């Protein structure tokens, strides 16, 4: 077992033993970027390879070359945490050694001077956190792995809809990793066409001519030969018996004094066998048989010296008699069949406008760049630069591989550019497909689908940077002088900087990590997308690619995918899934040799898995693991059916290996329909953390692996005892077996405290260990938000009853008692970050000064001398968090205000109040205040206060570290001295610092003493720097935007319990909205008088089929039962015996479940604590498909003295009388979505408007009016409410006079409207009349 | 022209200075009051397309 597994244990039902445990869930994200940035000895993908691609860069013929030596990543400017505060990017400097060589003109190549410039900084690049996240501006962000069509050759069909004929079509497409696409396609006339990209269509052969192929050669490529012999007189023919197949005899087939075939007699296998064994190498044919046959090569008269017939031309009884008299004996003709071997290329030539290489190149250049005059150098350079350029083209490794593999080649690796043989082979294959041999692959198949990740894309971006800078290098090297410049003046910063900064900054893939929740983060980091650059779009792709493919098994989750605009264009990574070496997806399997199912794991990709017969995770094997039944359910090639006892090569690794980490957290999933299951696994990521993280009452067993593998918790790096435990920090003393010889050391984990998340929720760690407690290597030291003892708790369980309660639960709406809002269990904490901008206008600078025109003493009280709110001061909507004032000259009043100001003696201030007020309606406590001052502007009072405070706090925080670490080290030295030098009492007497001056007998112990000291001083000096830098980074003015003099960031912590209108659901996809909060008095109770927490609606259950939501209720009930029993025995303090007995009983449950429980545990100090944590309930694990069973749940119920029915009599808290029939009651885990009404509720009367078109628009976060759409208009039309409509689209919105002229009448008590004309139509009048169109309003 | 003159010295100090010369350390290299940087660097930048 383990350590923190002593504090609690989940009861694990199910039979199937885990053959392979769950790996690191964050695997992909980390591994990828781990490959991107790294020093790679070779051209394997990485910054190295990216460099080696475009480099070296030489001037155009100028013999001045710039090559690349090596690169390095300097230490980050700010650490992960500091950078999260300041708001900069967590990034490392890119320092690269470049070399500029100037070749002495007139080769041999040797250089006059090569200046090797030291590392030149181009840009900084983002870094990945241990949690697989990036921080762009003070915010954790994630780059979603992309899934797209892998580079290579692709043979499609496109039948049906095309041309309505039904003759179908066949198209091939060569798609590289970069560069133009090469398409080959047929048409109804069987003419082979080719196009680059999506461009103009061209007859296929025209590419071959550009490759230097004459007609003769093309015909030599795509057609066999039929040899004719004019021997004696009157032509004969060579014959291979297989040729005659698929045809009926055109004449008398006879030779060798024996007539094999007659006319009108089709040639079957019989005639073929006869002619075959008889060995007929020659047959005489009529002079008329060549009337249709097409000549292969050219032909000329030796005498006349004229062209008799061009290559690829139909022979006639005329031309034949023309070339036969010339002496020609042999004539070559294409071997053509309209069934077996199709004459497509021959007919392609007849559509070919071109003749030679040049003409082809011209017709191509006038295709790619149509309309501009074609040139030789142009048409050459283009065609060479398209598919043959090492620069502008590549398939990469995946591309070359899939290419050769789909061409049935041998070599899995080769060049990134096409070869003549490549293109020609692809054409040959397309032809073969049209001929009836060979199949067509499909895009949806996961074997044709690749998966990128952060690293690849980052590499692509940095690459684009390198090319856009390459142009600059070659540009400057044009006119450059000798030693005057260096590889600095050329290479800029921005080209790399903004290039990578763009990607991480704005991309549909790059996005703010969704952090409300551990499962949210972890399921965001494992996510795939067919969208973004390189992929398709929502409107682009249809349902096909969206749909779950059979290949998605063990790779993609069939359930958890977003439901909406993009469905199936995202999905999620399966639990055990891995990115293939090439970047396909591969899944764990169990190799079955002979008749035994072996526990040896194997990784098969989408293509690898294809022919193999795979058994099922749900199957029965006993002892040595032989399949019980002689017939076992298995899926083999694309399909699934019953297979013979031993026909199988493989079996499923686990029960959960089909689903995803999110879908694996749904208990009794096998009992839920896939729709509502999707809804559930989608909503579970929307769970907001709670104030008291509880625990799942009904589990799976992934709840540990999730919270653990995610960064929310803090795991121990090494095992040992805890020296110190604080809500702030945790200090572990490292065990000797683990700990390194030098420096000794004790692991110090600094815990994260209350701080803002990306979702404006609260993220706060808490210590789960006590002072001086033993820990295991890799154990949970401190939990996170919504995490309990290593297990993931996304919400809180509670007492649930199914019964209609006076309609208050009517729809999916939920009715909850007051016991829940009282205990503050469902309460959540929110952290809002508000900012105040001090800018500069031509009218004057803005002041943050506390001196504000027109404010009360109650407003001025909450602020200090500097105008900043005190830390810890609780505020509500309208309070002044930060004072601000902006200069406004010449108030420019009217006589009424002139008289008013004259009488009341009020000087109109030259300044307007710009202060940042608390958003209306929200109320919280100020936790933290930050001040960013422009470099060079004098720091204000509060600024200095904050600065010095941070200085002292940093001094204490670093000093404490130095102290703990040093005491720990000296202790280790003192430990070494007593071995070989021993004086125990006599040692610690003299000053500690003196201990260093001591020696010891000759031994390795004298060396360790050297080490301890050698490292001591390191930590001694490493203090200085760690202080100095830390000091300076507090002092330096943070860089700001143009015009902003300083910025005050205030952090507010609001606490919201729960109220009607909030949305909360279960993991089964049953939504709900709290309707009323009912008194405990009116709450239905049982015979024990215990009120029920929540009353749901039983009507929602049958229609939306999730029966799991009931099972979770039943089991949970029984589960809590086992809690109460223990809670009794603990309250009655029986003994360590009875408790052990009952606990052992509960951990067994009938027969045949893998458990492995106690009596190893210490009889008192251990067991008694386990029961102590179990008194709240008995946590139960129900694996996805391996989960619990009816009778098991019922038996556990019997163990809890609860009924089998799971239904207990209830009583109305009002009349007290019984409810007829029982009601299902129990415990259901309920989350709380972040959809709380406090955010959702909006309203407006008359707000600010828009400048362009006068329309309602929120300026102050005072929400602009609701949108009235065309349909919403049709409603009013149908009703026939005319004035409602008019005012709706005129006076309440678009009418610039109407709005105010209305408002006046509104206050005056007169309800009317003087509508006028909406500004939209007026604007349209001006817009139309701006053109040559005269549009007027007429009549009267 | 006077703007370009700043765009010049901005580059020499780019990677040489680590990140880049501070907003107030340019015009020292120029001959002028050193305040011009703010105003000039402000009014210069072309307006963003209202249709962005």
């Amino acid at each position: 077992y383990s350590y923190t597994e002593k504090k609690r244990i989940r009861k694990d039902f199910g039979k199937r033993p885990q053959v392979l445990d769950v790996p690191y869930l964050l695997s992909i994200q980390l591994d990828s970027f781990q490959k991107f940035i790294e020093q790679d000895p070779e051209g394997q993908y990485g910054l190295e390879a990216a460099f080696r691609s475009v480099f070296p860069i030489q001037s155009y013929s100028g013999n001045s070359e710039l090559q690349y030596v090596s690169y390095r990543l300097g230490e980050p400017v700010f650490d992960v945490q500091e950078c999260q505060i300041r708001g900069v990017t967590y990034s490392a400097p890119l320092r690269v050694k470049l070399r500029l060589v100037i070749y002495e003109r007139e080769a041999p190549e040797g250089t006059v001077k090569d200046i090797k410039e030291q590392e030149v900084y181009m840009g900084e690049i983002p870094l990945m956190t241990d949690n697989g996240t990036f921080v762009i501006n003070g915010t954790e962000r994630v780059i979603v792995s992309q899934l797209h069509r892998s580079p290579g050759v692709f043979f499609d069909s496109d039948k049906g809809k095309t041309h309505s004929s039904g003759k179908v079509l066949y198209n091939a497409r060569i798609i590289p990793y970069r560069g133009s696409w090469l398409d080959f396609e047929f048409d109804p006339k069987d003419n082979l066409f080719v196009r680059i990209d999506r461009r103009r269509k061209l007859p296929a052969t025209i590419i071959l001519r550009a490759l230097n192929y004459t007609t003769e050669q093309i015909l030599d490529l795509f057609f066999e030969k039929v040899i004719f012999e004019i021997r004696d007189n009157k032509l004969q023919m060579e014959l291979v018996p297989e040729r005659l197949r698929g045809e009926t005899a055109s004449f008398d087939i006879e030779a060798n004094g024996k007539v094999y075939v007659e006319k009108g007699r089709r040639i079957t296998a019989r005639h073929i066998r006869q002619l075959e064994k008889d060995d007929v190498k020659l047959i005489e044919v009529p002079v008329e048989y060549i009337a249709g046959k097409v000549v292969a090569k050219d032909y000329i008269d030796e005498s006349t010296g004229e062209l008799i017939c061009a290559a690829n031309m139909e022979l006639s009884l005329d031309l034949l008699a023309k070339l036969s008299q010339s002496g020609h004996k042999r004539i070559e003709t294409l071997f053509t069949n309209d069934l077996d071997h199709g004459p497509y290329i021959s007919e392609t030539l007849r559509v070919d406008p071109t003749n030679d290489r040049l003409s082809a190149l011209v017709e191509i250049y006038r295709m790619m760049r149509p309309g501009e005059p074609p040139t030789r150098e142009a048409a050459e350079s283009l065609f060479e630069n398209l598919f043959f350029s090492e620069d502008r083209y590549d398939l990469s490794a995946v591309g070359r591989m899939k290419f050769n593999r789909s061409l049935l080649r041998e070599e899995i690796e080769g060049s990134g550019i096409l070869s003549k043989d490549d293109i020609i082979d692809v054409m040959k294959k397309l032809i073969d497909i049209r001929n009836g041999k060979g199949e067509v692959d499909d895009i949806d198949h996961l074997g044709n689908r690749r998966i990128r990740s952060v690293g690849e894309m980052a590499e692509n971006q940095f690459r684009v940077g390198l090319v856009r800078v390459e142009r600059a290098v070659k540009e400057r090297l044009s006119l450059g002088d000798l030693d005057t410049l260096m590889p600095q003046d050329m290479i800029n910063a921005k080209p790399i900087s903004a290039a990578v900064k763009e990607f991480f900054g704005s991309s549909q893939l790059s996005q703010f990590m969704d952090q409300n929740n551990p499962l949210s983060e972890i399921t965001h980091k494992r996510r795939i997308s067919a969208l973004g650059p390189g992929g398709l779009t929502r409107e682009r792709a249809g349902f096909e690619v969206r749909d779950v493919h059979p290949t998605h098994y063990g790779r993609v989750c069939p359930i958890e995918t977003p439901e909406g605009p993009n469905i199936g264009l995202i999905n999620s990574l399966s639990v055990y899934a891995q990115t293939n070496e090439y970047g396909f997806l591969e899944t764990p399997y169990r190799k079955v040799t002979d008749g035994v199912v072996t526990d040896e794991i194997h990784y098969l990709s989408a293509i690898e898995e294809g022919n193999y017969v795979i058994a099922q995770a749900n199957s029965n094997l006993d002892e040595e693991g032989h399949f019980v039944e002689d017939l076992v359910t298995c899926r083999s090639k694309g399909e699934s059916s019953l297979f013979s006892r031993d026909q199988v090569d493989y079996m499923d690794v686990s029960t959960q290996q089909v689903v995803s980490v999110g879908a694996s957290l749904i208990p009794f999933l096998e009992h839920d329909d896939a729709n509502r299951a999707l809804m559930g696994a989608n909503m579970q990521r929307q769970a907001v953390p709670t104030l008291r993280a509880d625990k799942p009452l009904v589990g799976t067993g992934m709840e540990r692996a999730v919270a653990v593998d995610s960064g929310v918790t803090a795991v121990a790096k090494r095992g040992g005892v805890v020296q110190y435990v604080d809500a702030s920090r945790i200090v572990i003393k490292v065990n000797e077996d683990e700990m390194y010889p030098g420096e000794a050391g004790i692991d110090i984990y600094n815990l994260t405290k209350y701080t803002r998340s990306n979702q404006n929720t609260c993220i706060n760690q808490m210590p789960c260990v006590s002072l001086g407690e033993p820990v295991e290597r890799g154990d949970v030291l401190a939990d996170g938000p919504s995490t309990d003892l290593g297990e993931l708790a996304l919400g809180q369980n509670m007492r649930v009853a199914f019964m209609p309660w006076n309609g208050y639960n009517f729809e999916d709406s939920i009715l909850v008692s007051e016991r829940v809002v009282q205990e503050d269990r469902f309460t959540t904490i929110h952290i809002q970050e508000l900012a105040c901008v001090s800018r500069d206008t031509k009218l004057g600078p803005e002041e943050i000064t506390a001196d504000i025109p027109n404010v009360g003493e109650a407003a001025l009280s909450k602020l200090d001398e500097s105008g900043i709110v005190y830390i810890g001061a609780e505020v509500t909507g309208g309070d002044i968090l930060v004072g601000k004032v902006t200069p406004k000259g010449e108030t420019q009043l009217t006589p009424e205000e002139k008289l008013l100001r004259a009488i009341f003696g009020e000087k109109a201030s030259d300044v307007k109040d710009s202060s940042l007020r608390v958003p209306n309606g929200v109320s919280g406590t100020v936790i933290d205040v930050q001040v960013f001052t422009r470099d060079g502007v004098e720091k204000d009072k509060r600024a200095l206060e904050i600065e010095e405070m941070q200085l002292k706090q940093a001094k204490k925080d670093l000093s404490e570290e130095l102290q703990i670490l040093e005491a720990g080290l000296f202790s280790r030295i003192r430990a070494v001295l007593v071995a070989g030098g021993v004086e125990a009492e006599k040692l610690d007497k003299l000053p500690r610092d003196r201990w260093l001056e001591l020696g010891l007998t000759d031994e390795e112990k004298q060396n360790q003493l050297e080490q301890l000291a050698e490292q001591y001083d390191e930590l001694k000096h490493e203090f200085e720097k760690k202080l100095e830098a830390k000091r300076r980074k507090i002092t330096q003015g943070d860089d700001l935007a143009p015009g902003v003099l300083k910025i005050v960031k205030v952090y507010l912590a609001v606490k919201r319990r729960i109220q009607p209108g909030d949305k909360m659901a279960g993991r089964h996809g049953n939504k709900g909205v709290i309707s009323k909060i009912n008194p405990i008095e009116d709450m239905p109770y049982d015979e024990n008088g215990t009120p029920v927490d929540i009353v749901l609606n039983p009507l929602g259950v049958p229609s939306r089929m999730n029966i799991g939501q009931i099972l979770e209720t039943h089991l949970g009930m029984a589960a809590k039962g086992i809690g109460d029993k223990i809670n009794a025995m603990l309250k009655q303090q029986q003994e360590v015996a009875k408790l052990r007995e009952f606990i052992q009983r509960a951990y067994d449950l009938g027969a045949d479940v893998r458990q492995k429980v106690d009596l190893s545990t210490f009889s008192d100090e251990e067991v008694m604590r386990l029961a102590e944590n179990l008194r709240k309930g008995m946590p139960i694990a129900t694996p996805v498909f391996d989960g619990a069973k009816e009778a098991e749940i019922k038996e556990l119920l019997k163990l809890g003295d609860l009924p089998t029915s799971g239904q207990i009599r209830l009583y109305d808290g009002r009349t007290g009388e019984q409810f007829e029939r029982p009601v299902t009651v129990g415990y259901m885990y309920m989350l709380k979505l972040n959809h709380l009404v406090d955010d959702k509720m909006h309203a407006r009367s008359t707000g600010s408007y828009s400048l362009v078109t006068q329309q309602p628009l929120g300026g102050k976060a005072q929400f602009g009016g609701q949108r009235f759409g065309e349909m919403e208009v049709w409603a009013l039309e149908a009703y026939g409410a005319a004035y409602t409509l008019q005012e709706m689209l005129t006076v309440k919105s678009d009418d610039v006079n109407g709005r105010t002229k209305m408002y006046k009448n509104i206050v005056d008590g007169n309800h009317q409207m003087e509508p006028g004309m909406p500004e939209s139509f007026n604007v349209l009048l001006k817009e139309i009349r701006s053109l040559g169109i005269n549009i007027e309003l007429e009549d009267e | 022209e006077t703007i370009n003159k700043l765009n010049r010295i901005s580059r020499q100090m780019l990677q040489e200075m680590g990140r880049e010369p501070t907003p107030e350390e340019l015009a020292e290299r120029m001959l002028m009051p050193e305040d011009k940087i703010r105003k000039v660097l402000k009014i210069a930048k072309e307006p963003i397309s209202m249709e962005t």
